[PDB]
């Protein structure tokens, strides 16, 4: 069986962006819904159960480039305050239709905390060995919902 | 870009 | 804007 539409892919992967390594894991992910970055699920089309294989990705590819205006400033205010505000950790926040929007904390200074909104891989390319393990026909119910039920 | 007043939530 | 921002495999919020 090959990947292709409707179809529930389970992989195992290893991403490289430059040269370092920066994680591995497996997954599985409903094909043809938008649920894995359009470089990765293009070269997984038409690939048959246990195939292995190495692809490039470039950032427009895959989460886009970072966008400078998604980096901003509000005031410590706005934090909790049982809360840890330091580089690195990860908040929400509320956009105008109600819908969250996450942040990654940038730098605090004092009053003023500066958060990015871009995706923590935005802007850069990404290199993946990646292994297909099954390929299965989707549920019903994974096709009312748009995912692969994990 | 986009932001309310609305407090942001842990992880 | 960030359309891609919640696609697997590492995903930006859930
Ligand atoms: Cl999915």
């Amino acid at each position: 069986m090959k990947v292709g539409q409707d179809k529930v892919v389970t992989i195992r992967y290893t991403l490289q962006v430059e040269g370092e390594v920066l994680d591995q894991g497996e997954l599985s992910y409903l094909h043809g819904h938008r649920n894995l970055i359009p470089g990765l699920e293009e070269a997984l089309e038409g690939r048959e159960e246990g195939e292995a294989f190495q692809a490039h990705v470039p950032a427009e590819k895959a989460y886009g480039p970072h966008d400078p205006e998604g980096v901003q400033v509000v005031p410590l205010s706005a934090f909790p305050e049982d809360a840890e505000v330091v580089p690195g950790a990860q908040f929400y926040a509320q956009d105008m239709e109600g819908n969250p929007m996450p942040l990654t904390v940038v730098a605090v200074e004092g009053e003023e905390v500066t958060v990015d909104f871009n995706h923590p891989l935005a802007g850069k390319d990404l290199d993946f060995q990646v292994e297909v393990v099954k390929v299965r026909e989707a549920t019903p119910e994974e096709l009312l919902h748009g995912h692969a039920h994990p | 870009t986009r932001y309310a007043n609305a407090k942001m939530l842990p992880f």
